């Protein structure tokens, strides 16, 4: 339990200096990193935590899902469309967005319908995470195990710590890519796999200065 | 000592220490089983042992055919002389799978001498063979051994010129790795021999970086 | 003083008003504008000044740095780019950066080499600032001293207060006129100087509202 202890490896390495008070460990992810002093206040500490956990996950499945669909494609797999910014206009093409591009599969071809069920759908999700549900009652904000860990992986509670460790690290690294994948995909205008393709050959010159011009004014 | 600061695991005692193991793989908390206080130094060791004769044999034949001494048909590529067959080969009397299988049994003999000797100190000093066994005596530790034909020069009269020469290794090995290591990015990279990017540099200063494709 | 006492210049003038309980005296130049309460906690208020006092540092070297080469220029040296934000063509150009013009001094090719050179240097240099180091070993984070205060010009606690008065509010006409250089780049498109003798000839017609009229949308 070397990041629990009071004494941590820190966002500095072994050469870290000062740790902030509150930051005393007692959660998954501490690494004395509070530059800004956001969350001071306790109320406003469990808020951000919350905020960060929610958005780590979120970054996960984004990432997963902003991959997957180019790397098949990449590989051999028919996609109506397979860059990450692009799979939003097979809505408005004649072939429709199939799933996989099977016409056996989803099929959908209106974009209201989506919207509606995704607007009804994730309402009730949303409120059922806030108040509770059929899957269960709220218990902890953020963790709520029951129905959500059926296998029941985290019944030890120091394997519990060990996973949460593991998760907002693999999330905080996705949220990291993510916010990358959006800045690349502004800047260049081609997806993650043709960038990192460009940077596999010639990296001297396929990098960020090659587009450091495209922003002058004038 | 060593940049990183060090956390008196190792104090310098050990033949060639400096104390640079950040992580430290020998802490007993990260130490069990395959690892083992006697076999990590012993491992290092051969492998820069072995480095050493790489690093030598990965330019011999080229600057043998450079200061012009050595026939011309021997300055083929170190990977062409059939450590990688389908990069290319090199002319032989025999087939390369002869000479490996040749090569592999020595070998073989060798290393299970060695092996038998480091697990059990009287291996080829008290076993049987033709003679042999008073010809392979077992002195010291085993990964300094010495004997009748391994001290035939009899250097190294003196402990402090003992840990002096030891010490002296353990850092020609360390560099030779890196030589060696080196060796295969540029092999990788650029598809040539070494010495020929020396004859680039030497050159060229500003020839290239990485390789820039 | 003045600034430490009760009578204090203020932001608004006459217009005192209301004022913030912890934002009134005992500080370093207040003039009780929080009209957004960001830095109600201690701590959060701590964590803005050594924030403020950095980005006001940086600030007054980036002006310095922004204001040198187009004077040095108008002086009479060659310069390849004496704009500020037009540097970056020193390294795309063939030439090089050459220091004041000549190709004998730096003369650099490649940018990857002297920004890795850098990114080493000065991830060292803010260590060793937060975490002590060498140097020194740190009393405070916003006004360290001793070795980079050698001449100890402000040993009198009178004087020291007084040019850290005159540090904090040049540091903050540092942020203005930053700020507003970013402006005219991102507008007008041109350096610093262009606009001051634009502004001088015709001051009338030479208008910052002659280019409000291109930024409607279509
Ligand atoms: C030794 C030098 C060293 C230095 C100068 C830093 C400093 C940094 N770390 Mg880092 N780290 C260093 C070594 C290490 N870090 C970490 C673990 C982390 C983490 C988890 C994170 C950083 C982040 C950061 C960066 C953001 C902080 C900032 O903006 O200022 C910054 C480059 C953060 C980051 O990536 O923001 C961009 C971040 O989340 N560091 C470990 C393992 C314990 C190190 C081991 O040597
Ligand atoms: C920290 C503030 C910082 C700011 C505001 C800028 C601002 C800019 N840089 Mg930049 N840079 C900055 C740090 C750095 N730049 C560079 C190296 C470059 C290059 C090579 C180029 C820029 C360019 C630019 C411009 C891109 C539009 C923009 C004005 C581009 C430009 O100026 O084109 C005219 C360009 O080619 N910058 C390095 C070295 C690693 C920096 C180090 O911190
Ligand atoms: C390719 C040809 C090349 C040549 C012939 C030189 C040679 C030189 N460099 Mg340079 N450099 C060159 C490329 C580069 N330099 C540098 C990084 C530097 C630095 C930091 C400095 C020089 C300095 C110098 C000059 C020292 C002479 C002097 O001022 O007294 C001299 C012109 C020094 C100087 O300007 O004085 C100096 O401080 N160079 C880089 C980045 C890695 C280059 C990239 O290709
Ligand atoms: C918006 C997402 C988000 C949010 C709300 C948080 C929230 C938090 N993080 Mg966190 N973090 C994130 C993303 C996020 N993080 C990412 C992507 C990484 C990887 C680089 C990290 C890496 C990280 C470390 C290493 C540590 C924290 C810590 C913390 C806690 C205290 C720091 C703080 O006040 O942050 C509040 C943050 C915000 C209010 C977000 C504001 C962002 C604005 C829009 C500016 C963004 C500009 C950039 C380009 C707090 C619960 C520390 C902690 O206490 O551990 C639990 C800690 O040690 N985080
Ligand atoms: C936050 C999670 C998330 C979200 C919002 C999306 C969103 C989307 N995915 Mg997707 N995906 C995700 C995670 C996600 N993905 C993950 C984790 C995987 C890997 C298991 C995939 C694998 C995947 C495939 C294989 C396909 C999609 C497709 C699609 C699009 C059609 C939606 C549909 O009919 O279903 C849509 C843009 C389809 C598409 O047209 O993509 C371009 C499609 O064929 N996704
Ligand atoms: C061939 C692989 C190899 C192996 C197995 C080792 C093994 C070892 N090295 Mg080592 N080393 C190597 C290559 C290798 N080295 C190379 C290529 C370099 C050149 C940079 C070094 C430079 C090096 C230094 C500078 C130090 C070690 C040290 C050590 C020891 C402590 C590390 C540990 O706990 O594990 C250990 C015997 C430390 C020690 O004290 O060893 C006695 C130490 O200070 N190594
Ligand atoms: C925030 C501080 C800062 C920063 C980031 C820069 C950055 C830069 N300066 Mg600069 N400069 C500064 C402060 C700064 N300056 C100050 C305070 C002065 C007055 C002495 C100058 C005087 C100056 C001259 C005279 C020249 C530069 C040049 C340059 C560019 C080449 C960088 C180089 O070779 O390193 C130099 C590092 C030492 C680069 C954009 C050169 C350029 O590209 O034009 C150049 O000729 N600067
Ligand atoms: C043995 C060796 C080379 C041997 C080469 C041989 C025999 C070559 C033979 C031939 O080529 C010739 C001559 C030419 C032809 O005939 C073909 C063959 C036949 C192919 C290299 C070893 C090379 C060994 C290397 C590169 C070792 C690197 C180790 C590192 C970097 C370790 C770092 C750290 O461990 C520390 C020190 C401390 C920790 O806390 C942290 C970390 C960071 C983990
Ligand atoms: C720590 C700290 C401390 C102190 O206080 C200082 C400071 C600085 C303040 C801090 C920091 C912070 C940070 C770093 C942050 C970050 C953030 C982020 C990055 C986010 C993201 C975030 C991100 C995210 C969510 C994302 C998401 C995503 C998604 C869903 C996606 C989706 C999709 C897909 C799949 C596919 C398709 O085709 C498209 C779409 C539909 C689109
Ligand atoms: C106080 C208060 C109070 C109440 O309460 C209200 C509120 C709101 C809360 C608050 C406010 C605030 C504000 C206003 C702020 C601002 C800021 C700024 C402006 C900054 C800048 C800032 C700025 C800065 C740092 C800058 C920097 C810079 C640098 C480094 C560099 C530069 C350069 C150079 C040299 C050269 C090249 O060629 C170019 C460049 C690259 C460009
Ligand atoms: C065409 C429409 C047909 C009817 C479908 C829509 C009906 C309206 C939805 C009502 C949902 C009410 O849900 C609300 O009360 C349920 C109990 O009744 C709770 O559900 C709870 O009890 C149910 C049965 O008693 C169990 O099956 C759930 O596992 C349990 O969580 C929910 O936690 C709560 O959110």
């Amino acid at each position: 339990s070397i990041w629990y202890g009071a004494d941590r490896p820190k966002y500095l390495g072994p050469f870290s200096g000062e740790t902030p008070s509150y930051l005393t460990g007692e959660f998954a992810g501490d690494y004395g990193w509070d530059t800004a002093g956001l969350s001071s206040d306790p109320e406003t500490f469990a808020r951000n935590r919350e905020l960060e956990v929610i958005h780590a996950r979120w970054a996960m499945l984004g990432a997963l899902g902003c991959l997957t669909p180019e790397l098949l494609a990449k590989s051999g797999v028919k996609f109506g469309e397979a860059v990450w910014f692009k799979a939003g206009a097979q809505i408005f093409s004649e072939g429709g967005l199939d799933y996989l591009g099977n016409p056996s599969l989803v099929h959908a071809q209106s974009i209201l319908a989506i919207w509606a069920s995704q607007v009804v759908l994730m309402g009730a999700v949303e409120g059922y995470r806030v108040a509770g549900g059929p899957l269960g009652e709220i218990t902890d904000p953020i963790y709520p195990g029951g129905s959500f860990d059926p296998l029941g992986l985290a019944d030890d509670p120091d394997t519990f710590a060990e996973l949460k460790v593991k998760e907002i690290k693999n999330g905080r690294l996705a949220m990291f890519s993510m916010f990358g994948f959006f800045v690349q995909a502004i800047v260049t205008g081609k997806g993650p796999l043709e960038n990192l393709n460009d940077h596999l050959a010639d990296p001297v010159a396929n990098n960020a200065w090659a587009y450091a011009t495209n922003f002058v004014p004038g | 000592f060593a940049s990183k600061q060090s956390l008196s695991y190792l104090d310098g005692t050990l033949p060639g220490d400096y104390g640079f193991d950040p992580l430290g793989l020998m802490d007993p908390e990260g130490a069990g089983g395959f690892i083992d206080p006697q076999w990590l130094p012993y491992a290092e060791i051969i492998n820069g042992r072995f480095a050493m004769l790489g690093a030598a044999g990965a330019i011999a034949p080229e600057v043998l055919g450079r200061i012009g001494l050595i026939p011309q048909e021997t300055a083929i590529p170190w990977f062409q002389s059939g450590v990688i067959p389908p990069v290319g080969n090199y002319s032989y009397w025999a087939d390369p799978y002869t000479l490996f299988v040749l090569e592999m049994a020595l070998m073989g003999f060798a290393e299970h001498r060695r092996a038998q000797d480091y697990y059990k100190p009287g291996s080829m000093g008290k076993q049987y063979f033709l003679g042999l066994e008073k010809f392979l005596g077992g002195s010291g530790n085993p990964a300094y051994p010495g004997g009748p034909i391994f001290n035939f020069l009899g250097f190294g009269k003196n402990e402090k010129e003992l840990q002096e020469l030891k010490v002296k290794e353990v850092k020609n090995g360390r560099l030779a790795m890196m030589a060696v290591l080196g060796y295969f990015t540029q092999a990788i990279f650029t598809g040539v021999g070494p010495f020929q990017n020396l004859l680039d540099h030497l050159a060229d200063p500003v020839h290239n970086n990485v390789l820039t494709n």
